[PDB]
RNA sequence: GGUGGUGCAUGGUUGUCGUCAGCUCGUGUCGUGAGAUGUUGGGUUAAGUCCCGCAACGAGCGCAACCCUUAAGCUUAGUUG
RNA sequence: CGAAGGCGACUUUCUGGUCUGUAACUGACGCUGAUGUGCGAAAGCGUGGGGAUCAAACAGGAUUAGAUACCCUGGUAGUCCACGCCGUAAACGAUGAGUGCUAAGUGUUAGGGGGUUUCCGCCCCUUAGUGCUGCAGCUAACGCAUUAAGCACUCCGCCUGG
RNA sequence: UUGGGCGUAAAGCGCGCGUAGGCGGUUUUUUAAGUCUGAUGUGAAAGCCCACGGCUCAACCGUGGAGGGUCAUUGGAAACU
């Protein structure tokens, strides 16, 4: 199930020697609760269509996070542009405590277990790209073993 | 079948580019040396990366994969419609007109545009339009098989992509790693190898590159089909 | 916009004749018993959503034509609620005899249907979007290309009118031979009318 | 009863720019966005009127006659003309 | 070419310094660079050549609706240079200085390298550079990308609302 | 510091040269100084780890080690300084 997180209703008005526009955009946050995460907007007007365009533009490209489970395993951070996020793993009996777009990508996956020192700018584009763009550089243990040709257990 | 030999491979024009500075700077591995300028192909690795996308071209067809063809530029023009004719595939004839497989829900339409406007004219009640619109019914109707004569009978969506060149079709590859469609092409030097899958770098003069290998290609979609 | 009236665009041209008597000679009196019957033949429909009206004038058979949208109310049971129009027949002039009635199925694709319609839906000023929103959407899915309708006359209780259409598709609103119907209404506010301008399509 | 006042409460409603020919939408794509492409380069024209070539295709409004008529014809009835 | 302010008919004097090539040798003898010392463009404080030309200030004629303004010259120091400086410029490549590494093409200045040769010219290796286009990376974007604002190290200085 | 910038936003004097200062190429061997460990003493009373006791709850006062895991008395190890 594609879980849909909106972040705003929009208007733009592009000023010319006639009228502005009555331009409606978006941008939402798509996952599913499972590691495979995705994002979206539009230049729409329709508040449906703000959701599904941007549903279908975030079912353009569901990052693979892995998730060794019970929480994010490691201590990680985000980057993008102007902005960036920070996470660190914690207890599962806290109650999440995060914000717009440090929280968006970090609750559509069921994880619960994490920080949130949302550094950088305040333009949620690039935050929640951040949010994204330090998230999918996210590794497991098993497949870098595999990838440096060690084994899985001999990593502890 | 599967390799251009080699007799026919060195006295053909199958193991030549062109001149640096009209260079691709990452076709190190398909560098063997200069000939005034002109590189050549190691000619083992263009065969074992083309013979296994010959049994990628037949597994592919195994599920029924219509391998999409292309040849769009004007050594392409009578080269690889002259082989997927050969092949029994999907032609391409004419330029990228900016969302046949990205908006492949509007300009596939002009595919259904000469569907209709053929069964337009075919049957009955096509007499009583004015005849300046039949004028530009047939100035649609060449237009539109000018471009998708080949996806004529392709009523389905492309599953894998042979180009002809990305020097002048840049936008296929384009096309190719936003859809992920498995894309081979005989591309020249001056042409990135790393968004397209299977390289072989031709210079654009041989048709017999062409007619040894892409008309064969897709043979493997023929015979790949079963 | 400092424009025309569309429904003038067509009269003869691709229109018929809602007047297709013959009254040549001494017009001045025939003319004004027909406005007098005229003034209270309306208001005793009681917002009917009448599309438009066809008099017919044949040796002093002048016979009414009134639509009246909803049926029903003019018919009564068997000729109870027509005989009271035709009484009124006999009563305000000689004879006017024979009242008739009409009715319409898809309620919203004529002209003056809506605008009668459309007009009682802004007395109460509740959900002038959704109301419209219930008859454009659903009258291109009663046949419809292009539907121009506007809601003008000082919306919301604001002291300075705006106008709010709501018109897409294909429109050749100006062609010598189609058949453009156009109306106007007059629901005041207490500050200010409605003046509506409707425009359908098919 | 108001021509008593108030276009500026306003419905309208016309004239003007103005023969001015320009004016809008959906899907692509590109942009972090503010936003851009379909109306354009070549040749041909009385005005979104052309074709080639153009990242475009689809959807339009006005757009010419269509309405009335000049004149150039045929056909009808010869009617008081 | 000069660190920079800069450097222009030349012949010569005294030189600086640049650079290449062979790389012989000492065995890192280095960088920043607070202090300090210099240069320090133009104008200004003054002298002697200066008032030839130019020219602040001043003058004249009219235009223009408006003057002596845009037009014009005459003309004062100041100009030119030498003789004292002052210590200021968009003195900006608006990029402090020294070292490693990552796509290219393209001319050009000096030295070494040649193949043919040329009747002194074609092609090409290299060094140091002078330039012009142009990846990855970069930034807010401009634009930079071997004459980095890319990827790393060392030092000084400076900054944190107007 | 952790965890900021100095081309156009605030951040290079006009450039230098240079005194001090800081920081410096490459490859071997000594110390154990700096590093990092191990035997203890071992760091403060309300404040400060963990668990009880006293308070009607509690507000508010003691207990038991933890105990310093930072400092000293002590042994050492040389790549890197």
């Amino acid at each position: 199930e594609f879980e849909e997180r909106v972040v705003t209703i929009n208007r733009v008005a592009k000023v010319v020697k006639g009228g502005r526009r009555f331009r409606f955009t978006a941008l939402v946050v798509v996952g599913d609760k499972n590691g495979r995460v995705g994002f979206g907007t539009g230049k729409a007007q329709e508040v449906p269509e703000a959701i599904k365009k941007a549903v279908e533009a975030a079912k353009k490209d569901l990052v693979v996070v892995p998730r060794v489970e019970g929480t994010t395993p490691h201590t990680i951070t985000g980057r993008y542009g102007s902005g960036s996020v920070f996470m660190k793993p914690a207890a599962p009996g806290t109650g999440v405590i995060a914000g717009g777009p440090v929280r968006a990508v970090l609750e559509l996956a069921g994880i619960t277990d994490i920080l949130s020192k949302s550094l950088g700018s305040n333009t949620p584009i690039n935050m929640v790209r951040a949010t994204i763009d330090g998230l999918q550089n996210l590794k497991n243990a098993e497949d870098v073993a595999k990838l440096r040709g060690k084994t899985v257990e001999e990593l502890y | 079948m599967a390799v251009i030999s080699m007799k026919q491979l060195l006295e053909a024009g199958v193991h030549f580019g062109h001149q640096t500075r009209r260079w691709n700077p990452k076709m190190k591995k398909y560098i063997f040396t200069e000939r005034n300028g002109i590189y050549i192909i190691d000619l083992q690795k263009t065969v074992k990366k083309v013979d296994e996308a010959y049994n990628f071209l037949k597994q592919v067809s195994e599920d029924g994969g219509q391998v999409l063809f292309v040849g769009t530029k004007k050594q392409a023009q009578e080269s690889v419609k002259s082989e997927a004719e050969r092949a029994g595939q999907f032609y391409i004839n004419q330029r990228w007109l900016g969302g046949l497989l990205t908006n492949y829900k509007t300009i596939s339409k002009r595919i259904k545009r000469i569907s209709e406007i053929e069964k337009m004219e075919e049957d009955g009640l096509f007499e009583v339009l004015p005849k300046k619109e039949v004028v530009e019914l047939k100035k649609e109707y060449d237009r539109l098989i000018k471009f998708l004569g080949g996806i004529r009978d392709m009523k389905s969506m492309p599953q894998a992509l042979f180009v002809v060149d990305p020097r002048k079709e840049r936008n296929a590859i384009a096309e190719a790693r936003k859809l992920n469609i498995p894309i081979v092409g005989i591309v020249d030097t001056n042409c990135d190898p790393d968004e397209i899958d299977y390289v072989i770098p031709a210079n654009d003069d041989a048709i017999r590159a062409v007619k040894l290998l892409t008309a064969k290609m897709a043979d493997a979609i023929l015979e790949g089909q079963q | 916009g400092q424009k025309i009236n569309p429904i003038g665009l067509r009269v003869g041209i691709i229109r018929d004749w809602e007047a297709k008597w013959y009254a040549e000679k001494d017009f001045a009196s025939l003319l004004h018993e027909d406005l007098k019957i005229r003034k209270f033949i309306d208001n005793e429909l009681k917002e009917a959503s009448v599309s438009h009206v066809e008099i017919e004038r044949a040796a002093n058979r002048i016979n009414i034509a009134i639509h009246t949208g909803k049926p029903g109310m003019v018919i009564g049971k068997g000729g109870s609620e027509i005989e009271k129009l035709r009484n009124k027949l006999n009563a305000l002039t000689d004879k006017k005899v024979h009242i008739n009635v009409i009715e319409i199925k898809k309620v919203d694709l004529d002209a003056r249907l809506v605008a009668e319609n459309i007009a009682r839906q802004l007395e109460n000023r509740a959900s002038f979007r959704r109301v419209q929103k219930q008859a454009i959407t659903r009258a291109m899915k009663l046949g419809a290309k292009g539907i121009k309708t506007q809601v003008s006359g000082r919306l919301g209780g604001a002291d300075i009118a705006r106008a709010e259409q709501y018109s897409e598709g294909t429109v050749p609103l100006h062609t010598l031979r189609a058949d453009i119907d156009y109306a106007h209404a007059e629901a005041d506010t207490t500050y200010g009318k409605l003046g509506v301008k409707v425009w359908i399509y098919r």
